[PDB]
């Protein structure tokens, strides 16, 4: 019944929320919301999305400081400080810290100081946080963990398959590239930003950007710790990413083999976390995606024998949010 | 009143503040 | 030698810097620029853009605190105050407010208390405060006055033929619409803003907003007062918009007439301030016009005799930028 | 319970399609589909489409010829001659001219030769071809009418709102201009076309198009006729538009009796076909509008006490469908 | 003193001539163009562009079967039967194919059989067919060759360097993924192709296709036959594209030592048609780069010593456009 | 002119399709 509060109800967070929403038996109360904003911004936005639709549910607010959700009343709180935050009388258990901001021990603690018992950065923990990708090894989080990060969305559909292959294959050194769908992070017309590339127009160019995502795999992938590089190119598109992999393996194989073990993985132990579509589709075929990752099965090529070449998308708003949902059951399932 | 105006007042060339007219 | 300082770097501070580079010989001498930003993050924001293409001049940055356009250099700072702009210190006799941050006395004023003798608001002003069209009033700027107020681009582009219509049809009521590209103000996902529309997705919408141009033109032409009114729809497009104006009349007329008029004002009292276009264009044909306003003939419509309807295409961000450089040698020659 | 047949199977006939799919206890049965990519290809665009997204039905082949959609066999024939299709053989009670090039009665005529007992244009039919609006004047409907219109997209969205403009407040006379998603009739990037406006990048620039979908309104609306016209402007959405109506009625007014006027008509004589949107919403936010308008009461204005302004969203696609369905519903119903 | 015939003023006849206009000194005279059409989208498509801009220069029509450019005046045809072309009445003497409708041997040579005595495809050719790359092979073409190819936009950035790749590090096998901009085989909304994917919304998706440009490759770079594969990714960009290749190379290295390579090419032999960036730009800031591949220095990578991942920006229209030109000098300089 | 005559019988084509939207 833990009950959880979300920060930062951008893109990310008002995902999540839809993403719990739709759960059967979920572990999880969420009844608490913090922004920059307050009631008015919350209740439309959740409701309406020019990427996830009109949100099948009743949203109006509940006083000036509060909202509604078929019911179930989620206090709407407006503080850019976490420190200040009515986590201790909330009885906040679980804190989804989605600002983008609050990405350290330094940062997200302010939540535990502030009433909450942990802490899940949706993205890549500053320094040294615990890092968990579900299917990879979120089996591996333990109680005792206040401040844990559930990755990146390019390292969430990386790990998997990357996964997979290292274990049937054996991944020498690849790499990679993502070309990605626009974020918020970019800005919509040629404006300041502290990066040169994502401070050009979002929907008018294809924009190269740095990554962690090859790094990040070895985290959660230790066999993979220096084995892995690459980088990102932002386009006109505002949701839905690929990521394209080429590695080198240690056994000889055939596009078709690649293709068979992730389908076997599919339908084992990355059941619900690796799909493999066998159709010429697109990207927004991929909205609304459940799957960490979904293999082009057609666009997988092997060259020269060792010389693998992966492509598959992923829904970076929903996809991720699903699996931010799933780690705070595995922390809901293990508490203590 | 609500707690975005007030931010916008001290912070107008925020992103979520931002309001040019045509 | 009427020099001159750019506050705020955005599309217009960079847009304008352009223009007066590209000036046959401008009798203002720009020496500043001050931007939230970084100093090398705007030598190169001004080098490439994305909208203009590449900005054709030497463009390396001089020391850690100036530029050097051509060679000339053009000392850049930084400081999110007003008050405390080296503008006394500096001498400067005109500041361009391109911030959209201080539109009004009290605000953009900050500028005059640093040191600045006149200011000019690239925006709409806030409450009392001169207003005047380069192109339809002009002159009614006594040097007496300190801050100005170039109006807004759809204004700037809905009035030098405003004024065509009234004083020779006689405009009685109006309305008015302008299909504008979108701008800063907008997100470029579905992110929280003050108003719940320009926080919808940009490059994905059809998003109205309020605007004043039409208010705005009851000043640079008293006469109009309390007629005009109407909307605005922004739209995926980074720039050139266009305005839709209907407005019904006493002096019963036609369609084919009521072009004749301003292909006349055309090369007369609107030489370069108005244009009419007898081909069949798209916005992306307008790009770099300094019109502030060009009417496509093919368009004009007329039911009733009277009740007429032109359509105007404006490049918001450059025709703009043309305006300001001029109501600013209006100051700079007109000077005291 | 008719037979059905989509003759020409782009956008409209499978919004079609699926918005005939969507009702319960439907007076008609789909049973043949025709286009010419066969089979295969219908399946794939049924399932998957970049607007409407992803059909949540069983969609897949059947035999080699035809489809099953949830069960339902439907034959895909595929004949660019609609004199040869086997109408007569199928038993195709009414043909949905979907393909957007047989509009006069020798064109859809043929559908006629074939077999088919009744053509439904879906677009402004030529000749003396009886249009309808559902809602307006689907009444004027009989038997006697084999081929038939059901006009454009925009004309089902001004006819119910200015039939209650020119109803009550009595219009004098107006223009319009509607801000609209481009379609199939457009090039993706700059070549040849017939209309030099066409032939321009459809999701780059703003291009304008002659329509004569406001004279059209004259066809359902005796009255109207001569009091309206107007023009289109194409904008960078792939979906949903909007109509700009400038009216001139005669009984003086204002903006909360007009939009007040409008919510009555919502409940009264035009339940599920006119709307009022109070909320601040944008173009996407109407994408599956079963509405062929919907107001945007926080638009609407009033110049000089007679000139009315309103505004209305209609998703271009869908909404023209569901009326479509309406329509072959009363074709269907009035079966004489 | 060579007469040239423009066949297909498409998007790439179109930049030809405009590549060809800007030449300093040319061997060639621009005699006619052929298309569907005629003057009417000759002419108007000439002096527009949304992607180009206005050509400057009077391009206005001269008679109802010619257009006069800067005065010069140029023929314009309109037969879609290259047998039918007055190539022998104008005396042509070479052709740039456009059409994308005569690739094969025996389609092109029509041309040769309607009078013109050598034809240019402006893609890959089909049959027997020399194809030809300016900086990699192009000194290999013998004037007895009647018809040649230029290859594709994607080889001709490719082959550069890959050729510089291979001889200074020697390529093992490789992979290669194109992330390209949208053209006009791809359809605005889902309408029908027979290649499933190209059928979908150009503009909203990110759409996967395949390439031959990595087998062409070794068309012009013999050490290279059957080392190389890759596919493509259409991006909702209009211009400008970037190949992202991966190659093990048999000499170990790093991305200093490489670009350093990359440079001394762009200096000695591919000078003009190489060129590696430092700046970190984005695909617009390449708008008209006349060089047929330009490396982001900033972007190449090195994992593990021996695989090399490059990224190369090219402008498909453009870039490509000016090689074709050069090699259409390179035909006229061996004339006879 | 040779567009409009070709229009005529490929009513459906790329650089004919006509649509009143
Ligand atoms: N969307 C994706 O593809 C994605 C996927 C995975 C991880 N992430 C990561 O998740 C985080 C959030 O991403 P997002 O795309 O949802 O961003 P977003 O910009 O839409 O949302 C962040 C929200 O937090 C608010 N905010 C800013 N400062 C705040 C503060 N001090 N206190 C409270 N609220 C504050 C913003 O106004 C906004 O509403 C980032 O770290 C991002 O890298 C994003
Ligand atoms: N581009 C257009 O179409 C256009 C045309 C005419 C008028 N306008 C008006 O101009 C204004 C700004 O538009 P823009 O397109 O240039 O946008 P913009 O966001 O690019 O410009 C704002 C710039 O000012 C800087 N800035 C913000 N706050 C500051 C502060 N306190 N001190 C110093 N610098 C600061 C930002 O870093 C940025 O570079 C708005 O008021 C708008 O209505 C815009
Ligand atoms: N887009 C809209 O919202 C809309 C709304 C109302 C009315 N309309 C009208 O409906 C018509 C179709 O519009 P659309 O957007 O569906 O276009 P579309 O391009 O997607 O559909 C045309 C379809 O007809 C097929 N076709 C062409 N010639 C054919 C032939 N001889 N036999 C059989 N099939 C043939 C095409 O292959 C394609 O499947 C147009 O006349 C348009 O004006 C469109
Ligand atoms: N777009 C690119 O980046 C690019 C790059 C390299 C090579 N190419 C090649 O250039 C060719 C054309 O590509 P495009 O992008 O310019 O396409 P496009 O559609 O703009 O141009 C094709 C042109 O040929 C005309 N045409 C078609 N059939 C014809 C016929 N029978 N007779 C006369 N004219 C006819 C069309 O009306 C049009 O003007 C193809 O061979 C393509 O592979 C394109």
């Amino acid at each position: 019944k833990l009950k959880v509060a979300i920060n930062g109800f951008g893109r990310i967070g008002r995902n999540f929320l839809r993403c719990w929403h739709g759960r059967k038996d979920s572990p999880l109360d969420i009844i608490a919301i913090n922004d920059t904003g307050g009631v008015k911004q919350a209740s439309h936005l959740l409701k309406y999305d020019s990427t996830l639709g009109i949100f099948d549910a009743d949203v109006k607010p509940s006083g000036e400081t509060a909202i509604s959700v078929d019911g179930k009343i989620i206090q709407v709180v407006s503080n850019r400080n976490p420190s200040l935050l009515p986590w201790k009388e909330l009885g906040i258990d679980i804190v989804i810290e989605g600002t983008g901001v609050f990405v350290d021990r330094e940062g997200a603690g302010k939540h535990i100081e502030a009433g909450a018992k942990k802490v899940i950065i949706t993205a890549p923990g500053k320094g040294d946080i615990p890092t968990y990708v579900v299917g990879v090894n979120a089996d591996a989080y333990s109680h005792d963990e206040p401040i844990i990060s559930n990755a990146s969305c390019t390292t969430n559909c990386l790990a998997p398959f990357v996964k997979v292959l290292d274990q049937k294959f054996g991944i020498i050194k690849g790499t990679m590239t993502t070309t990605h769908s626009y974020t918020g992070d970019q800005r919509l017309l040629d404006a300041s930003h502290r990066d040169l590339r994502r401070a050009r127009a979002a929907a008018l160019n294809i924009v190269p950007t740095s990554t962690g995502a090859a790094k990040a795999v070895a985290l959660v992938l230790p066999n993979l710790k220096g084995k892995l590089n690459g980088i990102a190119l932002r386009v006109p598109t505002p949701n839905v990413s690929v990521v394209d992999l080429v590695v080198q393996v240690s056994k000889k194989t055939f596009a078709e083999e690649v293709n068979a073990a992730f389908r076997d993985s599919a339908e084992k132990e990355l059941k619900g976390i690796l799909d493999v579509c066998d159709e010429p589709l697109v990207s927004v075929d991929f909205r609304c995606s459940d799957f960490s990752t979904t293999i082009d099965s057609s666009l997988t090529m092997v060259m020269g024998d060792d010389m693998v070449k992966v492509i598959a998308w992923y829904d970076n708003e929903w996809g991720y949010s699903q699996r931010v949902v799933d780690l705070a059951d595995i922390v809901a399932n293990n508490w203590k | 009143s609500d707690p975005l105006e007030e931010y916008c007042k001290d912070n107008p060339e925020t992103n979520e503040c931002r309001t040019y007219d045509n």
